[PDB]
């Protein structure tokens, strides 16, 4: 499964 | 002058506007931080009255010289933007990307990093400050000390006992008090995103994406992880703030006991 960065 | 000073080379990291350099003064590797001042959220004033962005202010505070935070070098003021000089370990590689490339991380490995956090944190906090984006992202792997360091204390604010009702860290680390009400208290909401981010060391990646699952209170574990390890876990993400260990309970807990030291780390895990 995708596993992604996040924003602040 | 800040050209004087340093040599200037590409961009640096892993979205942002940090530079890799040296400094000239003594070739030491330096990371250049460029802030526009338009895009500043909140501000500080130094001890001279001088309104710089509050991530000066909090970097200033914690900039000891305990190893387990990144640590300020210098700043410039520009017309239209702040530059931070940042110390730059080397050879380094984020948490983010080390745990994509090898996966979920052996316990063993994930009780040392997540030791040194709990540290580098307990670090921010009798400092004053509140770091408020506790994530894999923002954690530097020093590759041949073992040494952990936390980065990026743009979302940051002076640590306070009182209500938090702003916030602009990750939401995938956020609790759900804020999710739910738009409110937090700092060390319970730190200990949250540190309950995410184990999950997300020995699992790897992290528990929750959507709000629904933040509020939920249900922790499914996709890899065999110790029972002591989800208890410690579970605890972290206890949905009422108070439920929440503290940073003391943490590392008294069981899973945390008998750490390896940085060197131990290097050598076992990363060499
Ligand atoms: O030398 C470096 N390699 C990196 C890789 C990923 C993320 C950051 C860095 C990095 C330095 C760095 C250090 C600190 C900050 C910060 O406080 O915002 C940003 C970047």
């Amino acid at each position: 499964r995708k596993r992604r960065r996040h924003p602040s | 002058p800040l050209e004087s000073q340093y040599q200037v080379g590409p961009l640096l990291g892993s979205f942002g506007s940090v530079y890799s350099g040296i400094r000239v003064s003594d070739n030491l590797p330096v990371a250049i931080k460029h802030v526009e001042k338009d895009r500043i959220s909140d501000w500080g004033e130094l001890p001279n009255g001088t309104r710089v962005p509050m991530e000066v202010v909090l970097l200033k505070k914690v900039s000891s010289g305990f190893s387990g935070v990144i640590r300020l070098l210098d700043w410039f003021e520009r017309p239209d933007s702040f530059v931070l000089i940042l110390e730059r370990p080397e050879p380094v590689q984020d948490l983010f990307d080390f745990i994509t490339e090898r996966g979920a991380l052996q316990e063993e490995l994930a009780r040392s990093f997540f030791w040194q956090v709990l540290e580098a944190v307990r670090h921010c906090h009798n400092c004053g400050v509140l770091h408020r984006d506790i994530k894999d992202e923002n954690i530097l792997i020093d590759l041949n000390r073992g040494e952990l360091k936390l980065i990026d204390f743009g979302s940051g604010a002076l640590l306070k006992d009182t209500v938090y009702t702003d916030f602009d860290g990750t939401r995938v680390y956020s609790p759900p008090e804020w999710i739910r009400y738009h409110r937090y208290h700092g060390r319970s909401a730190a200990v949250w995103s540190l309950g995410i981010l184990l999950y997300d060391m020995v699992c790897g990646d992290i528990p929750f994406e959507h709000d629904e699952e933040i509020i939920g209170g249900q922790v499914f574990f996709r890899q065999r992880v110790s029972s002591e390890c989800q208890h410690l876990i579970r605890w972290c993400l206890a949905l009422r703030p108070s439920d929440r260990p503290t940073f003391e309970e943490i590392q008294n807990h069981p899973w945390m006991q008998d750490v390896l030291l940085p060197q131990e780390t290097a050598e076992i895990h990363l060499h």
